[PDB]
């Protein structure tokens, strides 16, 4: 009954030269029994780029709401909403239920529009935001994601050089997670082209 | 904490400690424990900080709300809106109130409000973890209608015992004067209370 | 009511070669916030070529060295000098261990050496005796944050030959005695990087046919 | 309430559902159908607390056939899953929460395709080509992974299904009493009276 | 956390470090616990991250308000009072440990609020994990009448206390100085003692390494 | 862990998976879960790996101190008996063993029993043992029969602790097989999940709820 | 399964060039009441070895005995007893950490937490810790309670590694452990103002201060605080 | 373990025994035969905590056939039962009691009586005509008061056995995977295999 | 209970209550706290009645045996044995005792044994639940060297407030003189110190 390790789940992003990645595992299990091997955990609104990790339910009601505040968002601005201003909304989201939290990871990806500043961002399921030039890490293997982002990455790496790196993070960290893999997607984002490939994961 | 107050010939005089504990940790070794709630009205807190505190706040407000419309209040009164406080949130509540003050026909006057919320108007009183080891000598050494003097030195020997056994209490030992002639504040160091 | 246990922190890490074999291990040792030593050697020379760690709680993980080494030398005594072979001792190893299964040693033990056909070997250990022979191993608080990039970078998990259409994987190989010390370096700086109890210094015992020599490296003392 | 099993297959989802309502140490019904008709075209099949299962189910329906009269119109069974499931996130943060698990067979006159959506009490959907709640999934899930294909009939469906319940009258603890098979398709649901 | 504020001749001086951490974990690096409730007015946060940061922006925007209201500059004992009634109200679930600082109109001014709404005066303060490192520094080397630029070296110094020897903090210093009659100056990353150490690898991968099933163009336009 | 081992015509299957479990850490890999304690008897463990790894090779100890002192291999009803016996008198101490003890001798035939740390002890021809026990014993159900071909067999028991490392997360790694005959046990090599899974994906036809 | 009674607190130590200085407070609390103020925690083993003990005061008194019996012991059949074959410091540790560790072993712990400052027949500094749990460690720098907090990163900017012991002398080490003491009495509340400090050097050899007190104090500001917040008067 | 009756009837005693071994949401083995043979003349059953049946019967069996080597002779049903109930009441008050309950059903060939004993875990014997340990007697207690008669034969109380299992099944909520039976007469001990 | 010892010019003074309470019942307002274990060593009680009283008679059969083959033990030899047991039994002991003694050599001594088992040798001591209130009081009014009727007087003056105080403890006065010229014992009723 911990409800951040019932689904289990990773989410992974990193910033590179003029582009960013965000990547995920596929799996959706209840504790031991593996039940779904296509439940994927990252959403787009416009270019920007949401990953959520942590109990399934309030990751789909999350992403629905989300794409529910974003749609009002672009009607009333009469323009896509951006990554920075994306975060401080997630953040007040997320603290507006301080005392009946929704058990979440979430973590932001994007290239800001106007400046093309590549921009990522996580949070805890309180609100409370975690700002990072390399990259942000969630869930159940964070520890793990951690430990492979912090030796594995290094700054200004090219899409196709980011890919692999990103792609490895997630892979080996989430092989030694019971409740994390069953596959794998990765999301290479530059200024205006998003490239989404399906890895080839060990599925046990 | 340690804390007291006493009646004497000319007023009353408010005493307390410096110390804040947070556990064995030392918070603050400076703390003013003696709060002004209207001009010739004090009062010493001990108990939790916050507690405290907010109700000292509240009573401020009353009091200047009450001078707005009714003039000066007496001690008593201070004290009753203390007690509905402390009484009426008794469940939610750890504070232990002295309330001292200052009028001209009634003189020198000491109300103590401990857990409960009862009131109790006493010559003197002392509270606060450090006074457990004080009943003795304070009971021994009290007299009525003792000059400014002997008030200062009989609070300044009690907190100084209260002090040198209780842990929870120590710094500077604070005082208040309440009297016709105004207000003044009294410091004594630990160089000075330590060796008496 | 009293609690027997604590958690002294630190992490340790055995990575073995061809003709060689090292054990690692952080110089910092905690209570709570605290920083008790900021040089504490965790990592033992327990003669016959093998080295020791027993990472975790540090009193039960003295005790454990402290009476392996003792097994080492009454081996001695009662066979004729004869040399403690790395099977040997890990299997000594677990009887001590599984010996208070019921009031275990709060620590996960890693010991390294030579094999009997002069390869590099590393055994790891459970707090109460189960063991495995392997190429890789990090044990201790980090031990989370360091395992799973040895796989990658020792045991060259994940990845495939460029260009096999993911068809052929990346080849089993070796590692040079620099090679391993890079790795082992990269994974203390990271490890301090990420986690609090982790940091101040690091300690390397290489094992080689020769004998057992030691290098130390600074780490950040934040 | 116990075993609830289901299974996409080519032009049809085939839903399995136990006859067996425990209480105690008595089986006090052998022959209760565990599941609830949303719309025409739209199966839900039930599982969980005692109460809470039908009260959930009947409440659903009423929503969804009410939907129907409005709009003269049958909502997709993508649609009434995400109402369903919607209705469940809202519960799990109640003050009391129905404890129900649920399973939603239904074919999609607009894609022609079958659906099947596997929900469980906090407002967790998935779709699936296969899916169970409870202890059935352990055994069911591994047994088709292996004999499911997805271009199967609905006899050959059938086959795979009479395959789990054999398996789960073999290893589970529990007396379930068999299952009610219903099947849902382009023509809409109709029950296997013989199984 | 470790946070400090020192007073000085003409204003006030407030430090922090930068390290977040969720357990043993090291969340953030370098997080910014200096937060702005007006433009003189600043506050140093220790304890449960978001409620630091939540809590500092709502009275900072009541602030905003009161003073557009008023025609007035803010002054800290309204942010203080504000602060202190809003954490009292919630019992100290709001887990916020702020010290306040500022100049206005009335002057200087440096206090501390604890989570359960209880406030302190005084001349040097430290909270957080690594505060009684910090106090032990500050009632070391503070005294009466300090100058500017011995304040700032003073709650460095305290800050690095911390840093060194608590867990709960490490990385950067960062610091603001108010003073009376200019501006605060908000000194992000004042010091940047632990700079990592040049990796022994670059681990960029042969380009090919990772195996992929898929590929397709995600569309982000209309 | 998911162990299992089935009778049938051709003598004894024992399969079993290679992961080792601390909470949702992924401990190991690689680890060994078939002891061989002679060239006649196998035996299995899942659960506590201490307490396996411990006891079953004070087993094979006591194994082979019967045919020191009988002068004759001890039969595999004789040999599971001395390993019930021992955890019952650790009954309620804690102790952690879901263990099959397979093997051939003249009097009994093929044989596996069934051992476990409350003093279970069972014969029988089917058993599926550890966290995966259930996922094992889906597929093993549905394809089993006893005129099964030795490579048939051995095939099954492979695919039934694959299904069991899909499905369960404190189970996978790799499958290590073996065959037990009249002549004594025949290992029949390790295979790692990771190539394994996607070889039967696409040869079988199966695992259609994966992304292939 | 114990729990302390009257207890002794923070007891703080350092090495320096010739050798180590070790400091503990005179007071046997009682839980919040200050019980006893003629309480010696630091206690000589030879003449040159100190051992400064923290926690449980009952079990202080036994360990004091075992200590006393433990010289007496040595003596026996030992012609060399003031010599070659004298007690040292690491023997002294290794027997108290043997016992520490075997009481908490068999669930019934010596609630104590000590440190043995000493210097060794070679000349070579001997500081180490031991406590209730048998953890031992060793540090330039050592302290228990309050003082591993307040005291340690004091001590620290002095002797921050190996290589700055040579460097410094027992005028600087002393100072240093004697500001240490003011800080814990200013922050303590479980300290006294009276304490004792001992010096091991490997030349001037043991030298036992008694009866020292904090001094050079500020309270002078305190005068200027008024309230906690809103408060002129 | 669950199931165990005994029905004593004109000139035999028949022992009723659930096959199924179940652990956790999986029946181990459905061919368990949960009974051993004393003596010749005496059969016991036994039901309760895992381990701790087989062991206690074991251990019963190897004294009574210690003793009938050592006098050559066999032991009374009713002596036996006496020695067996001493035992569970040792047992009670040990460290760690044997939580198993038994029948005894034995001939007694010097009365040319059948003899049924019923004896729980605490060491509390009765002598029936017919009897059950853990929820079966809920059922079949009362079944039994109505169609059971004392001067019954060996095949009335087959069929008499019979409406017990078929009652259990209905009703049981787990799965028991049927009975193995067998007869205590003068002749001895023999299986019915055909049940 | 309030009990004290306390050294003075000629030998030593022993002091206590005589009120035992089962809750808030008074099962003995006449209690002999003051128990003999030697001629001239002598002990008083507080805490578990039935534990002390345990304790004590296994001292004086310790006492008594030493007498035997050593001749008149030493004061301090009494602590010890009392130590002794209150260590080595703390976990299932409740008891606090001072011991007093006259010797000729090392004329009057007192000392105090805490629940945890702890030896502290004092020129005088306070112990029991009512010591509490008089640590001010008896801390400010002891000296060194007092006569006799200045130590009976000081004793009474602190009793009588620790009485007054604290509800576990009342009714006589009981003290036990230790000099040179024996034994004396002395009484104190409430209409005397009541009114101090
Ligand atoms: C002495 C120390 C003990 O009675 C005084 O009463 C003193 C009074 C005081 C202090 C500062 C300003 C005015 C008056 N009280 C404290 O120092 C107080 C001790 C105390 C804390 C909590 C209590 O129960 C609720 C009772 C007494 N210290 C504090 O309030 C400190 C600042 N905060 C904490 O210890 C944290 N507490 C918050 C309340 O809940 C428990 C944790
Ligand atoms: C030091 C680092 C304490 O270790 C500081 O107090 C620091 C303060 C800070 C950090 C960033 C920005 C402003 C201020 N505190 C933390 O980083 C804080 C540590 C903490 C965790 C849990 C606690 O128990 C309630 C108390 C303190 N870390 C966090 O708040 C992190 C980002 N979030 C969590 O750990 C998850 N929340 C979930 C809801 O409950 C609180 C913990
Ligand atoms: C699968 C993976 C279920 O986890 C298997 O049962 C596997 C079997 C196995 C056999 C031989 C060698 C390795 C692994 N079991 C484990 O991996 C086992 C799971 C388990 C942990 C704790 C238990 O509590 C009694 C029971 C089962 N994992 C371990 O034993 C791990 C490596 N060790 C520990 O967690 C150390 N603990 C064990 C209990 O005593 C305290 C220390
Ligand atoms: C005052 C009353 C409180 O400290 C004294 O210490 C007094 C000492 C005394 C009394 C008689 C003779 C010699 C000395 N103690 C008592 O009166 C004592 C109070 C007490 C009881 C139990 C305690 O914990 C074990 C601590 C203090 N009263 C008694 O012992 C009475 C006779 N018995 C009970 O109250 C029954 N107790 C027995 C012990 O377990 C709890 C219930
Ligand atoms: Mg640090
Ligand atoms: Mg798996
Ligand atoms: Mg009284």
């Amino acid at each position: 009954s911990d409800p951040s390790s019932i689904n289990g789940g990773i989410v992974v992003a990193m910033t590179g030269k003029d582009c960013v990645a965000i990547a995920c595992d596929l799996r959706l299990g209840s504790q031991s029994l593996g039940v779904s091997n296509k439940f994927e955990k990252i959403f787009h609104y416009g270019h920007v780029f949401l990953g959520i990790t942590g109990l399934a339910t309030d990751v789909t009601t999350l992403n629905e709401m989300f794409r529910y505040k974003t749609n009002l968002y672009k009607l009333k601005e009469e323009r896509a909403i951006e990554p920075e201003t994306f975060t401080q909304l997630v953040s007040s989201s997320l603290y507006e239920r301080r005392f009946g939290p929704y058990f979440v990871g979430p973590v932001v990806a994007g290239i800001n529009s106007k400046s093309g500043k590549p921009f990522i961002a996580g949070f805890d399921l309180i609100g409370c935001i975690d700002e990072a030039k390399d990259f942000i890490v969630s869930g159940t293997a964070s520890d793990q994601l951690f430990g492979m982002c912090e030796s594995l990455y290094e700054p200004n790496l090219e899409p196709e050089d980011l890919f692999e790196t990103i792609s490895q993070a997630l892979l080996n960290a989430a092989d030694r997670d019971a409740l994390s893999g069953w596959g794998a997607v990765v999301y290479i984002i530059k200024k205006d082209e998003v490239v989404k490939r399906y890895l080839k994961m060990r599925q046990d | 904490t340690s804390i007291m107050a006493v009646t004497f010939k000319d007023g009353v005089i408010l005493g307390a400690d410096s110390r804040t504990t947070t556990g064995a940790y030392i918070a603050n070794r400076v703390t003013d424990k003696l709060t002004r709630v209207h001009d010739k009205i004090w009062c010493c807190r001990s108990g939790s900080a916050a507690d405290t505190q907010a109700i000292a706040d509240i009573v401020q407000y009353h009091l200047e709300l009450y001078t707005s419309q009714y003039g000066t209040p007496s001690t008593e009164t201070a004290a009753s809106v203390f007690k509905e406080l402390c009484y009426e949130n008794k469940d939610n509540l750890t504070a232990g109130i002295i309330v001292a003050g200052y009028d001209d026909k009634n003189k020198g006057e000491v109300y103590t409000i401990p857990l409960g919320g009862s009131v109790h108007k006493l010559p003197y009183a002392i509270a606060g973890s450090g006074s457990t080891f004080i009943y003795g000598y304070c009971d021994k050494n009290f007299r009525e209608n003792m000059s400014k003097e002997e008030t200062v030195d009989f609070i300044k020997h009690s907190l100084s015992q209260a002090i040198k056994w209780d842990g929870s209490s120590g710094g500077v030992i604070r005082m208040v004067v309440l009297t016709a002639a105004g207000v003044e504040r009294l410091i004594f160091y630990p160089d000075e209370y330590e060796q008496l | 009511q009293f609690n027997p246990y604590g958690d002294n922190g630190g992490t340790i890490l055995g990575i073995a070669g061809e003709d060689f074999a090292v054990l690692a291990g952080d110089t910092r040792n905690i209570t709570d916030y605290s920083i008790n030593s900021r040089y504490e050697p965790k990592v033992f020379d327990c003669g016959d070529n093998i080295v020791m760690s027993a990472n975790g709680f540090a009193a039960d993980g003295d005790a454990l060295v402290k009476r392996f080494k003792n097994s080492v030398k009454w081996y001695h005594f009662d066979h004729n000098d004869k040399k403690l072979s790395i099977n040997s001792a890990a299997r000594n190893i677990q009887h001590l261990l599984y010996g208070k299964r019921f009031f275990p040693y709060y620590v996960h033990t890693i010991i390294a050496g030579l094999d009997e056909d002069g390869k590099g070997a590393v055994y790891s250990f459970d707090p109460v005796g189960s063991y495995e022979r392997e190429q890789c191993r990090a044990g201790g608080a980090a031990a989370s944050l360091i395992m799973p990039f040895l796989d990658n970078q020792v045991n060259f998990k994940n990845q495939y030959e460029p260009g096999t259409n993911g068809k052929v994987k990346k080849p089993l190989k070796y590692l040079s005695v620099e090679e391993v010390i890079k790795l082992v370096r990269d994974s203390f700086t990271s490890a301090t990087e990420r986690h609090i109890q982790v940091g101040d210094g690091l300690e390397i015992l290489i094992v080689t046919k020769d004998g057992v020599r030691k290098e130390f490296y600074e780490l950040k003392r934040d | 309430m116990d075993i609830i099993l289901g299974i996409r297959v080519q032009d049809s989802v085939i839903l399995a559902s136990s006859k067996a309502v425990t209480r105690g140490i008595s089986v006090l019904k052998d022959s209760d159908d565990k599941t609830r008709q949303l719309s025409p075209h739209t199966l839900m099949s039930f599982a969980g607390e005692a109460g809470d299962t039908v009260q959930f189910a009947e409440y659903i329906q009423a929503n969804i056939q009410l939907y129907s009269i409005r709009e003269d119109y049958e909502l997709s069974p993508q649609a009434v899953s995400s109402f369903v499931r919607q209705e469940l996130a809202k519960s799990i943060r109640s003050r009391r929460p129905y404890q129900v698990n649920v399973l939603i067979g239904g074919y999609d006159k607009k894609k022609n395709k079958p659906e099947l959506y596997q929900i469980d009490y906090l407002g967790t959907k998935v779709e699936l080509p296969y899916g169970a709640h409870g202890y059935s999934g352990f055994y069911t899930f591994s047994l088709l992974d292996h004999h499911y294909r997805p271009d199967m009939t609905t006899e050959e469906g059938l086959d795979l299904l009479k395959l789990c319940v054999q398996e789960l009258e073999k290893r589970m603890p529990m007396d379930f009493k068999g299952v009610i098979v219903k099947i849902v398709d382009k023509d809409g649901i109709r029950q296997v009276d013989d199984f | 956390t470790t946070i400090v504020g020192v007073k000085f001749n003409n204003g006030v001086v407030i430090a922090a470090d930068t390290r977040s951490t969720q357990g043993p974990i090291v969340a953030d690096k370098n997080c910014a616990k200096l937060h702005r409730i007006s433009p003189k007015i600043w506050c140093a946060g220790a304890g449960t991250a978001a409620d630091t940061e939540a809590v500092t922006q709502l009275i900072g925007s009541n602030i905003e308000l009161h003073s557009l209201y008023t025609s007035r500059e803010p002054r800290v004992v309204s942010a203080l009072q504000m602060l202190k009634q809003h954490l009292f109200k919630y019992q100290g679930h709001i887990g916020a440990y702020l010290i306040v600082a500022g100049v206005d109109p009335t002057g200087s001014h440096l206090f501390s609020i604890h989570a359960h709404g209880s406030t302190d005066v005084g001349y040097y303060l430290s909270l957080g994990s690594g505060s009684l490192a910090a106090m032990a520094v500050l009632e070391s080397h503070w005294k009466q009448d300090l100058t500017k630029e011995e304040a700032i070296k003073l709650a460095s110094d305290a800050i690095q206390a911390g840093i060194w020897n608590d867990l709960g903090s490490g990385s950067n210093v960062d610091v603001c100085v108010m003073e009376i009659g200019k501006d605060a100056e908000y000194l992000r990353n004042y010091l940047t003692p632990n700079v990592r150490e040049e990796k022994q690898k670059s681990y960029k991968f042969p380009r090919g390494t990772t195996a992929v099933l898929k590929e397709s163009i995600v569309n982000i336009c209309d | 862990t998911t162990t299992l081992a089935f009778r049938f015509q051709g003598g004894i299957i024992v399969a079993v998976d290679s992961r080792a479990t601390a909470g949702n850490w992924v401990a190991s890999q690689t680890v060994k879960k078939v002891i061989e304690i002679n060239p006649f008897l196998l035996g299995t463990v899942a659960g506590g790996a201490a307490d396996c790894q411990f006891w079953e090779t004070w087993l094979g100890s006591q194994c082979r101190l019967h045919e020191l002192r009988e002068k004759e291999r001890i039969s595999v009803a004789a040999a599971s008996k001395i390993l019930s016996n021992l955890v019952y008198q650790y009954k309620g101490a804690g102790l952690s063993m879901g263990t099959m003890i397979c093997g051939y001798t003249r009097k009994e035939g093929p044989t596996i029993y069934y051992v476990d740390s409350d003093g279970t002890r069972l014969k029988g021809d089917i058993f599926c043992v550890g966290s995966g026990q259930t996922f094992a014993y889906g597929v093993l159900d549905s394809n089993y029969k006893w005129d099964l071909s030795v490579e048939d067999a051995l095939y099954l028991g492979k695919r039934s602790i694959l299904a069991a490392a899909h499905r369960d997360a404190y189970s996978g790694g790799s499958v290590n097989l073996y065959h037990v005959t009249e002549d004594g046990w025949i290992y029949h090599g390790n295979h790692d999940v990771g190539e394994l899974f996607w070889k039967v994906k696409e040869e079988e036809g199966s695992f259609n709820n994966v992304i292939g | 399964t114990q729990q302390p009674i009257v207890t002794g607190t923070s007891v703080i130590s350092m090495k320096y060039d010739n050798g180590v200085i070790i400091a503990a407070d005179n007071l046997g609390s009682y839980g919040s009441l200050l019980r006893f103020n003629g309480v010696e925690r630091l206690i000589p083993v030879g003449d040159n070895t100190v051992v400064g003990i923290s926690g449980d005061i009952s079990d202080m008194q036994h360990i004091e005995r075992l200590l006393k019996d433990l010289v007496t012991e040595n003596a026996y059949d030992n012609p060399l007893a003031d010599a070659e074959e004298a007690l040292e410091p690491s023997y002294i540790f290794e027997y108290l950490a043997t016992v520490m560790y075997q009481r908490r072993s068999k669930m019934n712990p010596l609630w104590n937490a000590i440190i043995v400052a000493g210097v060794q027949s070679n000349g070579d500094q001997f500081l180490r810790y031991v406590n209730l749990l048998g953890v031992t460690y060793s540090s330039p720098t050592l302290a228990t309670g309050f003082g591993a907090h307040m005291a340690n990163p004091l001590l620290r900017k002095v002797v921050d590694r190996e290589s700055d012991i040579p460097k410094t002398t027992v005028q600087v080490a002393e100072e240093a452990i004697v500001n240490a003491m003011r800080v814990l009495y200013y922050r303590d509340a479980r300290s006294s103002r009276n304490f004792s400090l001992a010096i091991i050097d490997k030349n001037t050899g043991l030298t036992f201060k008694k009866n020292l007190q904090v001094e050079n104090m500020k309270w002078d500001f305190a005068k200027d605080i008024k309230g906690y917040g809103t408060q002129k008067i």
